């Protein structure tokens, strides 16, 4: 729990510019297997617009936008095109939780407190926890913005999954 | 102590290096039996051994 | 502010004035104001002169009048009627 | 004496716990609320104007479209070369045919293997491995490289007798991605890895295992296998060797949509990994269960 | 100088290229003075307006 | 022309062979016996042998002579490089930062490249900063100073 | 206490074995445990060797080890001495670093040198003997220091814009010699390394009272020379990173105290001797006297 | 070890008189070696008008220590004491000793003039032998003084340098000379005034970033304390600004390895100021306590 709390405070010191609230996830063996979970390197995550447009590239678009061309020697606007790729990633903390739990009494057991509306126990083989950022440039956020979860591991392989912020905080939004 | 009298003599890839150089004339095609008075002067390998 | 920022023949009579600039806070009663604001204009004013490189005065017991600076003169005095009209 | 915000983070505790499903429903993960979040103070505004979300969701259909749309371009390329040379197609792997044959049945058991290979393909074909490769960065370079070394000029004598070694070569067996389909009974096996060399005595194509051995679904008359090399060729082989070879095109596509699809990811540096790029790497850092944890 | 033809019309003095190749190989200058002579820029453009 | 002049002033070294003559029995030397010190380690011990010897001149005035008889050589190259002042007065910047640079560029001479360790001795402290040249061929610079 | 400790070649040795072994005497060779009697297999550092492993468990399993200096090869034994704190001995330097009279030395793995000639000592089949590097203490301090930054450095960044910088800092010169440093990797020495140098900066940074951190504006506004230009440089391409605010002028001192300032600069100091206990090694010998080929040195043996 | 000082000047009655009372002094040597001159004993050679006292403290460090023995007609006898014996000093600090006390060598601040041996503008100094919380002590003051003195303007800052010139130390008192002359200050304590600055300024702003990267690999309590701490420094540093300190994320590697290597370059200035060496140890003291019985700790 210690991630969540750290992500919290980054994601406070550096609201200013990057313009991003933290959100605070669990991951169990719903998301990824024992092995996946025992392994993992890095997460990452990415905003993407209600255009369809990612938050690292220029807001008039790009280069990118023109079709790709088949000739071997032009790869795909190689070098330039991957740069600019790479950089709409952004890479956040994570800690794993190798062995069964339960959430509730794991979060009682730090020191935090806990009060739910309903106190269903969840239990869970392995926990990850961490923490992802949503943009809000305009102090406004629109239920059409799409974020993009993505594990990697040691072999370089990745898995990716998008959500899209109305499934996220449709409730919690109009609770504030 | 100037810096050179001639710098298309005694540079590394000058006219004169590249024409009496040895370790150049090699990758030009010349004859090694005719004697050459710069060759003792330019062939830098031999003189640096 | 502006004052810290600006790169002054000489820091060091800046750096007090400035500090005098910070100093500067209001009572909660009325009757002490006109002597606070006074002292913090003419601090204001020798800053300002200074900015401009202008000779403030410098004689024994004397001390800098609060005056407008590189305003016209019509406009000054188009300032002076209004404030006679406030009072 | 202040309070630190540790404490006051923990007093304060949660109040949330929610299930959250993504876009296409095939993962749920918890989202934990905490009422001392520096998100309460914000002043935020949400709104979910229908047009938005109409336009994001068509934006996300899009996205999904990439792959399919590729295959799409390779069936219609197959079927328009094909019907270019009118049905006539050449001998291209190495393989004895017999002339007592019944041609027309493996003929119509290759229309069988291309309606069941278009039905099954997916994102983990051969076309989507054979281009993956092309988006690393190292890839424009090592193709510039490689134009320059095949189009230069034939040595002199000069340097063949003094100097350098002469330049080596492109290696004479290539490593080509496949899609392999089975009509007798329906079994597609998509993104398989073969290696490709060129036969001396004629110059056709072989076909071999990772490990060495001769794959022999030429000889078997109920599969047709898929190609696709590295430059982007591709052959559709129905059995007895006969193929139709076309290049894969994909202009049809932006760069930024096949480019943040699908640009294979780089490493930084981390725990266990040697500064010098290229060594050889330690055992991986696994943090497990079955173990006391090192501290 | 008349004389000197046997040598001053040889193509091996009018041929630059062994001279570019090793102007190439050696690379640009580090040093920091060298660096303000290497920074120049030169742009085809249509001539129509 | 700048408008004004300036001497050089340089020196150069030599190489001579001497001769003295000295007066019979000019000068008493009284020596004393040799002591012995001991410094010993495990491997290896090390002696050492001091003799004290004691002089006191004789001469009612000067009773030993000196000639400079030989010379065969030039240490120094007797040439015409100035004095690098930047050298010997590191510390000394323009006070803008850009025309500093410009006669820094002018003048031929480089500013310390980065802040180190070595620097820092250099501009505190002094070293010998100059280096050597990669081939020397007319021996020591006797450099030229300017007035 | 065991001063001398005997030494068994479980190997037969060769007259060219024995006269290496003469020609050895004197050198400094680590020991994993003080015992009385031990096998040749334990001598030196091929014991632990390891690349793929890095430098810094290499380095941490040396610091453990205990030092003793060679002698007496008397056939198929050798004599080890361990000296004792104070005296006087005779040591012999196999590496190619140049010492000089009156510096302080340390011991370290072994650095990659230029010719990469190297030599084998003693090869008894599979096994090889491997010495330490006995090092005066400006290169150690150097060689921990430059492998410190490049573990900060390297953190979350990729291969290429890495791969200049880190071939830039891994060449060591040092008196007219180039060295290498051979195998750095992020391991977890180096990590909790890191985590107490970066502790260190936390209160560095929170326990400077304002007259030492504005001390430095002052001078730049007061006085001009190169040092000042030099540091200026980075602090100016800072405040330019960060904003674009020109250099602010700073104020009259609000709270004059002499014993605050004095209670805070010793924080400070314990802080940063904190901090550079990270990368001064323990110096295991003082020089004074030097043979004129540089081969071997009379030194003070320093536990 | 026996170490042999030969004298070539011309020496009278009276200067062995005034030499044969240092007989148990700590006198140090630039080197060790079998027979010197006397004009290596002392710190003599290394005074002049340009450095100061942390360039002195620099060059004893890497000194060698010597005690005396008694004179012949014209050479004295020093010897090297070994670690871990016990011999016999002579205080020649401002200060009185006692048992346990562990002590320090300074240069010496300020004289007497009484009893110095002169010959010839050469004369003998020795450095002082002080308890170590007097020589932390002179010496953060000393330090805490050099960085009053480019604002020395103000009353009260004068009033503050005047009350940390004054030093007491168990019934005694003494003034320590200011470090700034003629409103200037020596370029050794400059750099090492410059040096302490630019540590602290250099380690306000890594700090941060640092904390990041860690962080993405681990993030134990520890860090999270580290990163509250530093938004609280930022919070209240940027009270005199308006909006945000602002800290970017794409940071040039050049840069990033200029200031790491500043910051330590910077951090090894320091290391002489930071550390007292500590050689010897009291362990009986005469009544006279001019004298005392000390085990040699170097």
């Amino acid at each position: 729990m210690e991630t969540h709390l750290y992500s919290d405070l980054a994601f406070e010191a550096r609201f200013a510019d990057d313009e991003q609230l933290p959100l605070h996830l669990v991951l169990d063996q719903e998301v990824l297997s024992n092995e996946e979970a025992e392994t993992l390197r890095y997460v990452y995550y990415r905003n993407v617009d209600s255009a369809g447009r990612s938050t690292g590239r220029a807001p008039g678009g790009d280069e990118d936008d023109a079709p790709a061309s088949d000739d071997a020697e032009d790869a795909v606007g190689g070098d330039r095109a991957f740069d600019r790729e790479r950089r709409t990633w952004q890479r956040a903390c994570f800690r794993v939780l190798p062995r069964p739990l339960e959430l509730l009494d794991y979060l009682r057991q730090s020191g935090l407190t806990v009060t739910l509306e309903k106190e269903q126990r969840v239990r869970m083989f392995y926990a990850v926890f961490t923490t992802l950022g949503l943009r809000c440039p305009d102090n406004r956020l629109s239920g059409a913005q799409t974020l993009h979860l993505r594990l990697v591991w040691p072999d370089g392989s990745y898995r990716d999954w998008e959500f899209l912020a109305r499934d996220l905080l449709r409730e919690e939004m109009e609770a504030n | 102590f100037a810096a050179t009298h001639n710098p298309w003599a005694s540079q590394a890839g000058c006219l004169s290096d590249v024409l009496y150089n040895t370790r150049h004339r090699e990758r030009l095609g010349y004859n090694s039996k005719f004697y050459s008075p710069c060759a003792q002067y330019f062939n830098t390998e031999e003189i640096i051994a | 502010r502006r004052g810290y920022t600006y790169p002054f023949g000489d820091r060091g009579k800046a750096r007090d004035h400035l500090a005098v600039l910070d100093r500067t806070e209001f009572d909660t009663d009325v009757r002490h104001d006109a002597e606070i604001v006074e002292r913090a204009l003419v601090s204001a004013v020798i800053l300002a002169k200074m900015s401009v490189r202008e000779t403030l005065v410098t004689a024994i017991g004397q001390t800098e009048p609060i005056a407008f600076v590189h305003l016209k003169d019509t406009e000054v005095q188009r300032i002076e009627e209004n404030l006679e009209g406030v009072r | 004496d202040e309070v630190a915000r540790t404490d006051e983070w923990k007093g304060a505790g949660v109040s949330r716990l929610r299930e959250v499903w993504d876009v296409q429903h095939r993962v749920r993960l918890r989202v934990l609320w905490y009422v001392n979040s520096f998100w309460r103070s914000r002043e935020l505004s949400y709104d979910d104007h229908e047009v938005e979300l109409y336009r994001a969701l068509d934006a996300y259909r899009a996205r999904i479209a990439v792959e399919y749309v590729l295959i799409r371009a390779v069936r219609d390329e197959i079927y328009a070369v094909l019907r270019r040379d009118g049905g006539a197609l050449p001998q291209r792997f190495a393989c004895h045919v017999s002339r007592n044959m019944s041609w027309r049945v493996v003929w119509e058991l290759c229309r069988h293997a291309l309606a069941l290979w278009m039905d099954w393909a997916d994102v983990r074909s051969c076309i989507i491995k054979a281009l993956t490769p092309r988006l690393s960065r190292g890839a424009a370079a090592a193709a510039q490289r490689a134009r320059r070394q095949r189009e230069r000029s034939a040595p002199k004598p000069q340097e063949l007798l003094f100097g350098p070694r002469n330049e080596s070569g492109p290696p004479a067996e290539q490593t080509w991605y496949a899609d392999v389909v089975r009509c007798v009974r329906a079994q597609v096996d998509l993104g398989v890895e073969v290696r490709a060399a060129r036969c001396p005595r004629t110059g056709l194509w072989i076909v071999r295992d990772r490990r060495g051995r001769l794959r022999r679904w030429l000889s078997q008359p109920e599969v047709c296998v898929l190609y696709v090399t590295p430059d982007l060729d591709f052959y559709w082989v129905l059995p007895g060797g006969f193929a139709v070879s076309s290049r894969v095109t994909l202009h049809g596509l932006a760069q930024r949509a096949l480019r943040d699809r699908f640009q294979n990811f780089e490493a930084v540096l981390a725990r266990g990994m040697h500064v010098e790029a290229g060594r050889q790497e330690p055992e991986t850092p696994r943090v497990s269960g079955r173990r006391l944890p090192f501290d | 100088f008349v004389d000197a033809l046997k040598t001053l019309c040889h193509p091996v003095l009018h041929e630059p290229a062994p001279c570019l190749q090793t102007f190439t190989e050696r690379g640009p200058p580090s040093e920091p003075a060298m660096q303000r002579l290497l920074e120049c820029r030169f742009q085809q453009e249509p001539m129509g307006g | 022309h700048p408008g004004f002049a300036l001497t050089a002033v340089r020196t150069d070294t030599f190489e001579v062979d001497m001769l003295l003559y000295s007066g019979k029995s000019c000068t008493s030397v009284i020596i004393n016996n040799p002591i012995v010190t001991k410094e010993e380690r495990d491997i290896s011990t090390t002696y050492h042998v001091t003799q004290n010897i004691n002089t006191v001149d004789m001469g009612l005035g000067y009773t030993s002579n000196t000639c400079v008889a030989y010379v065969n050589r030039v240490r120094t190259d007797m040439g015409v490089r100035v004095q690098d002042l930047f050298r010997v007065f590191p510390m000394n910047v323009y006070r803008h930062d850009e025309v500093d640079r410009w006669i820094r560029h002018a003048a031929g001479v480089e500013r310390p490249q980065l802040l180190d360790t070595e620097t820092i001795s250099m501009l505190t402290f002094g070293s010998m900063s100059e280096r050597n040249a990669a081939a020397t061929v007319h021996g020591q610079k006797a450099a030229c100073e300017l007035i | 206490m065991e001063a001398n400790i005997f030494c068994t070649f479980d190997h037969k040795l060769s007259i060219a074995d024995v006269g290496k072994l003469t020609k050895l005497v004197a050198a400094v060779v680590p020991i994993p445990q003080r015992l009385h009697l031990i096998k040749h297999y334990q001598l030196g550092l091929h014991q632990f060797v390891d690349h793929t492993r890095g430098y810094v468990r290499l380095r941490g399993l040396l610091r453990n080890m205990t030092l003793t200096l060679m002698r007496r090869v008397e056939g198929n034994q050798i004599l080890l001495h361990v000296p004792t704190h104070g005296l006087l001995y005779t040591v012999l330097n196999t590496g190619p670093v140049t010492w000089e009279k009156g510096d302080a030395l340390c011991v370290l793995p072994p650095l990659f040198h230029g010719p990469l000639a190297r030599e084998n000592l003693l090869t008894l089949g599979q096994w090889e003997l491997v010495l330490p590097w006995i090092v005066p203490m400006p290169l150690a301090l150097e060689i921990n220091q430059r492998l410190l930054i490049m573990g900060l450095f390297s953190l979350d960044r990729s291969y290429e814009e890495v791969k200049a910088a880190v071939q830039q800092l891994q060449t060591i010169t040092f008196r007219d010699a180039t060295f290498t440093i051979p195998d750095p990797v992020i391991d977890q020495h180096l990590l909790i390394d890191m985590k107490t140098a970066c502790l260190s900066m936390s209160m560095v940074a929170n326990l400077a009272s304002e007259l030492t951190m504005t001390y430095v504006r002052k001078l730049a506004l007061e006085d001009s020379s190169m040092l000042l230009v030099k540091c200026q440089e980075l602090l100016m391409r800072l405040d330019r990173e960060r904003s674009v605010g020109e250099p602010r002028t700073p104020a009259r001192p609000q709270h004059v105290s002499p014993d605050d300032e004095i209670a805070r600069l010793s924080a400070l100091f314990v802080m940063l001797r904190q901090l550079d206990d990270l990368i001064r090694e323990q110096v295991v010998f003082t020089v004074c006297d030097v043979s004129p080929d540089n081969k071997s040195a009379t030194c003070i043996f320093k536990g």
